[PDB]
């Protein structure tokens, strides 16, 4: 009966950047994405892998939820199979991945006149991010071929660009909030069902 | 909306100092880094140097560092641009611009860069002093053509005008070229039909604001 | 420091489909820009990181970023849109363009009318002759002329410049400017221009007398 807290997902005051994106194991539980796609609040929503109608009668081993913050312009990297600063070294997707992605814009929640710069993003990665790999290091990173003892100069950059939310920004770099469930369904017994399985 | 409107160039022999100005105007200037980059007359761009929110990082290119400094008043919302030892290569158009990338450089992520909004052509000239042009006519002989001749004059910025500009139809003004003895050569003309020859009156209006001369001359047939 | 590379020197019908492909050198660039430079004006910031363009941009133009290898696509061809195209890297700072795209709306052939101008008696004052040729609203840009001095070539004594293609009739107008003096003008007697345009058979010779 107890209903999968997707509530304690999307609603949440203080999301995590996307360098170190937040995730929610999801288990033994009634799904409910009736509510997902029952509102016009949501700006991306694209189910990868799943039925566009089928959504309330499957049955999954687990769920993951996975949310995180970028701006305007960098949620058409969360996707399967995508080139971009996100999707290389701060969130990876598989290109067998099953499930759904939510985005919706939130520029009055996480933006401030001023500034609010506690959001942060992977800027440099000497190799792309494998999917799933959440990185969270904080050594400077080289990028020409010139040596780099930690110190902040030419070619050596802390990995980690602050994002800056105004309210008076482009609608590219506003905050958007995303909520990616991953659907894991592994050989064994279901744990998240819908109510009309 | 939002102009970054310059001023300070002109012409100045080698070796000497000459600063650049990039007055802001609307967004917040404190907020965002700018960059210099210019071009040469019919090359192509080429960056200079940059400047992140006043957060002490210059990072200028190559044959400048040492040269040029880059400096900003975030309270007056300008920018400068303090350059010496002038390499008389360095004559070109020069364009400052915004930035909201950068690492190192403007705390946070906010709008794309480089929104150009350039202006200022600064020529580094030779010891040559700026000579004014000596209009000449292209009067024709018997559409018929008619133009007028502007011949050595230097530095670059001329314009010309038919007749009171009231005339811009058929008309084409043609690029400088640079003659043997250092100084340029333009041409521009405007074809109107015979039946106007000895009707309308035909004038060319040009205007060198360097030198500081305008000539309006007649063209009259043979 | 990288060599940002760029096919130019483009031409196509109104409403067509054009792209540039800007290939990045060493240490792969990531989020290129791309501008429009028309004749006398500053850039202009067309797309963003390598795609998502800008607001008044009129939402014919496109772009893919992967790696080292990024391509720049205009559809729907525009009179208005003939430029300089660049395209320039941002990931280490010193910042490099691209060689810059000509582009050129292809029209139906347009023949050229060439003009020919003595030098002013103003100007014999100076001790000076400049002969003046015209070639006036005509297309491609690819003709070619040579002053006949007597039926003389004379090479190393002219130089002709091009206008940006017209707007309205998308015509090109070149005007070459042949220099002598006083001296070598009181010599001759008949001097001319031929013209060799791709719309015209036989060359074309205006000549004048002194
Ligand atoms: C947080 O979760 C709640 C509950 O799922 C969402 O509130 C729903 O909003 C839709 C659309 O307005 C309504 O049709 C539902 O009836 C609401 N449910 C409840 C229980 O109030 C809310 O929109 C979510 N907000 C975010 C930020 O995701």
């Amino acid at each position: 009966t107890n209903l999968c807290p997707f509530g304690e997902v999307f609603n949440a005051t203080r999301f995590a950047s996307v360098y170190a994106w937040n995730r929610k194991r999801i288990s033994n539980c009634v799904a409910d994405y009736s509510v997902l796609y029952n509102s016009a609040s949501f700006s991306t929503f694209k189910c990868y892998g799943v039925s566009p109608t089928k959504l309330n009668d499957l049955c999954f081993t687990n769920v993951y939820a996975d949310s995180f913050v970028i701006r305007g312009d960098e949620v058409r990297q969360i996707a399967p199979g995508q080139t971009g600063k996100i999707a290389d070294y701060n969130y990876k997707l598989p290109d067998d991945f099953t499930g759904c992605v939510i985005a919706w814009n939130s520029n009055n929640l996480d933006s401030k006149v001023g500034g609010n710069y506690n959001y942060l993003y992977r800027l440099f990665r000497k190799s792309n991010l494998k999917p799933f790999e959440r990185d969270i290091s904080t050594e400077i990173y080289q990028a020409g071929s010139t040596p780099c003892n930690g110190v902040e100069g030419f070619n050596c950059y802390f990995p980690l660009q602050s994002y800056g939310f105004q309210p008076t920004n482009g609608v590219g770099y506003q905050p958007y909030r995303v909520v990616v469930l991953s659907f894991e369904l592994l050989h064994a017994p279901a744990t998240v069902c819908g109510p009309g399985s | 909306e939002v102009q970054l409107v310059e001023s300070g160039g002109g012409v100045v022999q080698p070796g000497r100092s000459l600063r650049l100005s990039c007055a802001a105007s609307g967004f917040t200037f404190s907020s965002y880094a700018m960059h210099w980059v210019r071009q040469a007359p019919g090359k192509g761009l080429e960056w200079v140097a940059v400047l992140s929110y006043d957060g002490s990082n210059k990072y200028n290119a190559d044959s400048v560092k040492g040269r040029f400094t880059i400096s900003r008043d975030n309270s007056k919302n300008t920018l400068y641009l303090q350059m010496n030892s002038l390499r008389v290569e360095d004559t070109a158009m020069y364009y400052c611009a915004r930035d909201g990338v950068s690492v190192t450089m403007v705390r946070g992520v906010i709008g794309p860069l480089c929104d150009y909004w350039g202006q200022g052509t600064l020529v580094t000239v030779s010891s040559a002093s700026t000579k004014g042009p000596s209009v000449f006519p292209l009067a024709p002989s018997s559409t018929a053509a008619l133009g007028c001749l502007v011949k050595d004059y230097f530095p670059e910025p001329v314009t010309v005008s038919w007749n009171s500009g009231a005339l811009t139809s058929g008309v084409h003004t043609f690029p400088a070229v640079l003659q043997s003895s250092g100084l340029y050569s333009l041409s521009s003309v405007v074809t109107v039909p015979s039946s106007s020859l000895g009707t309308q009156t035909y004038i060319c209006n040009v205007n060198h604001k360097p030198s500081n001369t305008k000539v309006d001359k007649r063209v009259e047939p043979k | 420091i990288q060599m940002t590379q760029s096919p130019s020197s483009l031409s196509a019908s109104v409403g067509d489909r054009v792209t540039i492909t800007c290939q990045t050198s060493q240490d792969i660039s990531n989020y290129l820009n791309w501008y429009q430079q028309k004749p006398g004006k500053a850039p202009k910031l067309l797309i963003y990181d390598a795609s998502n363009l800008e607001t008044g941009v009129p939402s014919r133009f496109s772009g893919s970023g992967s790696g080292t290898d990024f391509t720049f696509t205009i559809s729907s061809l525009q009179p208005e849109d003939i430029a300089t195209y660049y395209c320039q890297q941002y990931d280490n700072l010193p910042l490099t363009f691209g060689g810059g795209t000509k582009v050129d709306i292809k029209r139906t052939v347009a023949a050229p009318s060439v003009f020919i101008f003595p030098p002013s008696d103003e100007q014999l004052k100076s001790g000076t002759a400049s002969v003046v040729c015209l070639l006036n609203n005509f297309y491609p840009r690819e003709a070619k002329v040579q002053w006949k001095v007597d039926n003389a070539l004379q090479s190393g004594n002219s130089q002709e410049s091009v206008t940006e293609q017209d707007s309205k009739d998308s015509t090109y107008s070149l005007s070459s400017t042949l220099t002598l003096s006083k001296a070598d003008y009181e010599k001759h007697k008949v001097y001319a221009c031929e013209v060799t345009h791709q719309g015209l058979s036989s060359p074309v010779t205006k000549s004048f007398n002194r």
